[PDB]
């Protein structure tokens, strides 16, 4: 490639965690999406635990 | 054999020449063809003599058939349409911020 | 001018002659909500 | 719900809200002062099957 | 014009537009019969010359 | 299961019971409203869904 | 007991404001038994919960609440962080939890990979341990039921309504009241036999719009089983002053023709939300009144009332009325008789569109009473302020009068384009027949010619006139149609407006206007046809803001010290650059404790290029005119808080009371600066 790959400048952990969390909160806003994804995670850890990390 | 130059002029000239144009509406919708207000909106009377009734019918039927589809009522479609416009390009976040500030919200 | 005041009175009468109950829009969302 | 004979297949359902003439009885004016009601609604054979 | 000024009959198109809608929707592929005839008879605000 | 008291009371008033002709007339009026549009009837089926 | 009111009730502030004298209750005494309730968070929860659920479900659930039964939620972290909290600080464990799970959590092992504990956690669910557990999919009716029966409720989500939410674990494991026999608060219920709702306030006048939705939905389903009680019944049962919140009622009156001693009622009307302070000032009560008092022109306290309110509708047919401005029959209102007052409540006089400090454009139809309302409005000056001087307002004809052929003269020559007219009177005869309501086809043929005059001359002239006016201060400008202010790119607030009269009759009453009265009227029709249909919205909506806040502040600062209660905030230029003087731009008036708070605000992050001139003004104080153009951002209203009464218009000018000599003018790059005395 011929473009400068922008590396992470190592932002602080607190503010970066807060930023990513608020962004996720914006994405999955209603209880139904969250319930779907949480049920998926539960079913994965019941069955799909091991084939993917 | 025609020149292929990128024409250039000052931004304050583009904004003052283009954005001053206004429509030239020679046969407006009569004032007696609008019902009373419903919030911020008035409705075309069904007995209008204008040509806007076919426009109204087309958009009305389109809206009804769009909203009737059960796909537009799951959280996935809602979320896709939400995230459609959340890009890495500018959106004038300043004036948003300083307009939210004017009502004492952080 | 008396002709002009006749015009004025005729317009005020015609303005008073408005309808009271008139459904002229389309009522289908109202039917569904009903 | 008629199963497979034509003779019991419903071909219209109508309602009346006024009479027709000098006649007065609903059982007489109903056959010619009705309005048909009803409308189809599509489905998906794939989804159902 | 003389007949129009003498006649008691006033033609308001709030009867056609009231007994049936211009956005009635069956068979969502195309226009329904009601919508079709209303679009073919825009009721009026004009001269019946 | 639902429960109801069994003891002397204080003479309530709740006017809810009605006859059959009234239900039938209301049903006829609802049908003659809903007739031939399918947009008045789509949401009912969606709610039952 | 419990009583519900159409307003956001709070235990902190609603006692200070009262709200009961607000709605019209005579609770004023050593009552101290009408204890309010906290419904702020409940309204917020309702708003947040309508986001995911459905309005019918949420409202029909929240209606069955027993607000006199204390209770509370407390949400649990999810199962993983929950187990992490079980482990660390383990002496909080409920005994329901499995014996094996407790015996394995009591161990100090790393728990990196315990082959059996993973299974024991997989088969573990939160619902069995904590008995009342609402849901992630509660379908909320059981929420309100469980709040009704019990003291504490256990949720795994945040979308809950009815009580406050308390935390279970510390903040690490999460992401980012006595009774008084007369409890009150919003959100009526039907839980008990003693829940009542206070009637007397219409549903369409409720301003919160969530309380409004709740009341509409509950009152359309539970009409026959609710307990209505009026303000008088509530009174018999019981027995930082915010500006821009005014009490409004509407007056019930009817028209009477008292000729030769024979009364005859003729018509009944409702004035629709005149503010209470003006009725107190004018001394209006139940009696007869004459609304002309001389030469067929309104007595102008009646004009003030009609211009301070929404419009009057007939009570027989529930439709708008538009009382007659003339003095010619069929209909003439010469004697009225007020008979009573109905629904009372507060409203926010500050329109939501007004957030920044900028000019105001008020569109009105042609035949309105702009001249008389200016004549009546320029006189008011409450605390030596002169709230609306005559020089701060721009007449509607000014932009058209400043042309060599003026605009109306340009359109008078429009009869040449018609197929044949030959004269202005023949034009007025060809257009509308022997009354108004002209022929629509002929009016269209005339409008197709009138339009190019308005798009090619009036718009280019106005695009410069409004800029020149904006340079020299904030001004209140009028127009005849919003298209004039839209085509000519007008900056500021665009307030459409409307008057409760028949404006078309004034165009025949007034005499000395250019062209015949018929021509003025046809011109008004053309402007009305150039109008881009949108809600005009009741002219009083602006006059109420103009007048009402000053009258209230006059009670607070009626007798205080003018030096201590005053301020002024303009554009500052240093003592140098004379080759200190500030242009005012605003004049605040407020109590001393708020002037102290405004003294410390920034006021300096706002810049503009001031251009001082050397011209003299005929006015008494020796002052030189100037100009100013704000750069970057406009002054938001939040700085001038809801507790001060500022002015909405101002001219740009500087006074020179030192070494009188006007030199050469200049531009200086001013900066905003607060300017009050010692105080």
């Amino acid at each position: 490639p011929r473009n400068p790959k922008k590396s992470g400048r190592a932002a602080p952990r607190e503010v970066r965690e807060q930023f990513t969390q608020a962004l996720s909160d914006y994405l999955m806003q209603n209880p139904e999406l969250k319930s779907r994804v949480l049920r998926g995670r539960s079913e994965w850890e019941k069955y799909g635990a091991g084939i993917i990390h | 054999c025609t020149s292929g130059i990128f024409l250039v002029r000052t931004p304050t000239e583009t904004v003052l020449q283009e954005y001053t144009q206004s429509p030239e509406i020679k046969v407006p919708i009569p004032q007696k063809d609008w019902t009373g207000p419903i919030g911020e909106i008035r409705i075309l009377k069904d007995t209008t003599s204008s040509i806007a009734r076919y426009l109204y019918r087309t958009w009305y039927l389109a809206a009804a058939r769009m909203a009737a589809q059960p796909r537009t009522w799951d959280p996935l479609f809602q979320a896709i349409m939400r995230s459609q416009y959340v890009t890495a390009r500018g959106g004038s976040g300043a004036t948003l911020r300083e307009s939210l500030y004017a009502i004492n919200v952080s | 001018s008396s002709e002009i005041q006749r015009h004025i009175t005729e317009f005020i009468s015609s303005w008073q002659n408005h309808p009271i109950v008139q459904v002229s829009a389309d009522v289908e969302n109202r039917k569904t909500a009903q | 719900y008629v199963r497979l004979d034509r003779d019991r297949v419903p071909t219209m359902v109508g309602v009346t809200r006024q009479s027709r003439d000098t006649i007065t009885q609903p059982a007489l004016s109903l056959s010619t002062t009705n309005t048909t009601v009803g409308v189809p609604l599509a489905l998906d054979a794939r989804a159902i099957t | 014009v003389l007949l129009q000024r003498i006649s008691p009959l006033q033609i308001d198109p709030t009867i056609i537009s009231n007994t049936m809608s211009t956005v009635s929707e069956s068979t969502t592929q195309t226009l329904s019969p009601a919508s079709s005839i209303l679009g073919k008879l825009r009721p009026s605000n004009s001269d019946f010359s | 299961t639902v429960t109801s008291p069994y003891a002397p009371s204080v003479n309530r008033l709740m006017p809810y019971r009605i006859s059959n002709a009234e239900r039938q007339i209301s049903q006829i009026i609802r049908v003659m409203n809903i007739g031939n549009n399918a947009t008045v009837i789509q949401p009912v089926l969606q709610d039952i869904s | 007991a419990y009583i519900a009111v159409p307003a956001v009730v709070d235990s902190r502030s609603s006692e200070a404001i009262g709200l009961l004298e607000s709605f019209g209750v005579d609770a004023g005494s050593d009552a101290n038994d009408v204890s309010y309730q906290d419904h702020d968070y409940v309204v917020d929860q309702l708003q947040y919960m309508l986001d995911g659920y459905e309005a019918g479900d949420v409202i029909d659930a929240l209606v069955y609440r027993n607000w006199l039964h204390h209770s509370v939620y407390c949400l649990l972290p999810p199962k993983s962080q929950l187990l992490e909290y079980w482990k660390s600080n383990p002496s909080v464990i409920p005994d329901n939890v499995d014996r094996r799970l407790r015996k394995r959590l009591m161990l100090k092992k790393d728990l990196r990979k315990d082959d059996e504990y993973n299974q024991l956690a997989r088969a573990f669910k939160i619902s069995d341990v904590y008995a009342p557990l609402i849901s992630s999919t509660t379908s909320p009716m059981t929420m309100i039921q469980n709040l009704n029966q019990g003291e504490i409720v256990y949720t795994t989500t945040d979308r809950v309504i009815g009580a406050r939410v308390l935390l279970y674990a510390p903040r690490k494991y999460y992401a980012s009241v006595p009774h008084s026999r007369f409890n009150v608060g919003t959100f009526p219920s039907i839980a008990t036999p003693k829940c009542s709702v206070m009637s007397g306030v219409d549903i369409e006048s409720i301003p919160n719009e969530f309380i409004k939705l709740f009341y509409q939905r509950v009152k359309s389903i539970h009409a026959n089983i609710l307990n209505d009680i009026s303000p008088q019944i509530v009174s018999d049962m019981i027995n930082h002053v915010d500006v821009y919140r005014v009490d409004v009622v509407n007056v019930l009156f009817e028209v009477v023709d008292v000729a030769d001693g024979l009364r005859s009622v003729s018509r009944k009307l409702i004035m629709h939300t005149v503010p209470v302070c003006i009725l107190e000032l004018l001394g209006i009560e139940i009696a007869d009144y004459c609304i002309r008092q001389e030469d067929g022109m309104f007595t102008d306290w009646f004009l003030l009332l009609t211009m301070l309110s929404d419009g009057l509708t007939d009570r027989r047919t529930h439709c708008q009325y538009l009382i007659n401005p003339s003095s010619m029959p069929p209909d003439v209102i010469l004697n009225i008789s007020i008979t009573g007052f109905i629904n009372r409540h507060t409203i926010d006089v500050m329109p939501d569109v007004y957030d920044f400090i900028k000019p105001i454009g008020a569109v009105l139809p042609k035949g309105s009473f702009k001249s008389t309302i200016m004549r009546v409005l320029d006189s008011i000056s409450v605390l030596g302020v002169k709230i609306m001087p005559r020089a701060h307002v721009v007449d509607s004809d000014e932009v058209g009068e400043q042309m060599e052929p003026t605009f109306e003269h340009a359109v008078m020559e429009i009869y040449k384009g018609i197929a044949g007219v030959d004269s202005l009177d023949d034009l007025t005869k060809w257009v509308l027949n022997s009354d108004l309501v002209p022929h629509d086809d002929r009016l269209g043929q005339l409008f197709q010619a009138f339009l190019p005059l308005a798009k090619d001359l009036l718009a280019p002239m106005a695009r410069q006139f409004y800029d020149n006016s904006m340079s020299e201060g904030r001004l209140l400008t009028f127009a005849h149609a919003d298209s004039e202010l839209l085509n000519a790119n007008y900056f500021g607030h665009l307030l459409r407006l409307k008057i409760p009269y028949i404006t078309e009759v004034n165009l025949m009453i007034r005499k000395n206007r250019e062209g015949g009265e018929l021509f003025q009227l046809v011109l008004s029709y053309l402007y009305k046809m150039y109008a881009t249909s949108a809600q005009p919205k009741w002219f009083g909506s602006l006059l109420r803001l103009l007048i009402c806040p000053w009258l209230h502040m006059e009670k607070l600062i009626g007798e205080a010290d003018p030096a201590s209660t005053s301020a002024e905030i303009g554009w500052h230029v240093p003592r140098e650059q004379l080759m200190d003087g500030f242009i005012p731009y605003v004049s605040i008036r407020a109590p001393r404790l708020v002037i102290e708070e405004l003294m410390e605000k920034n006021w300096g992050q706002y810049h503009a290029q001031v251009i001082v001139t050397d011209q003299l003004v005929v006015g008494e104080p020796r002052r030189v005119s100037a100009k100013a153009v704000i750069k970057g951002n406009h002054l938001p209203v939040k700085l001038i808080s809801r507790f001060a009464c500022f002015t909405l218009t101002s001219k740009y000018e500087m006074r020179l009371p030192c070494g009188h000599s006007t030199g050469r003018g200049a531009a200086y790059n001013a900066r905003l600066a607060f300017r009050s005395d010692l105080a």
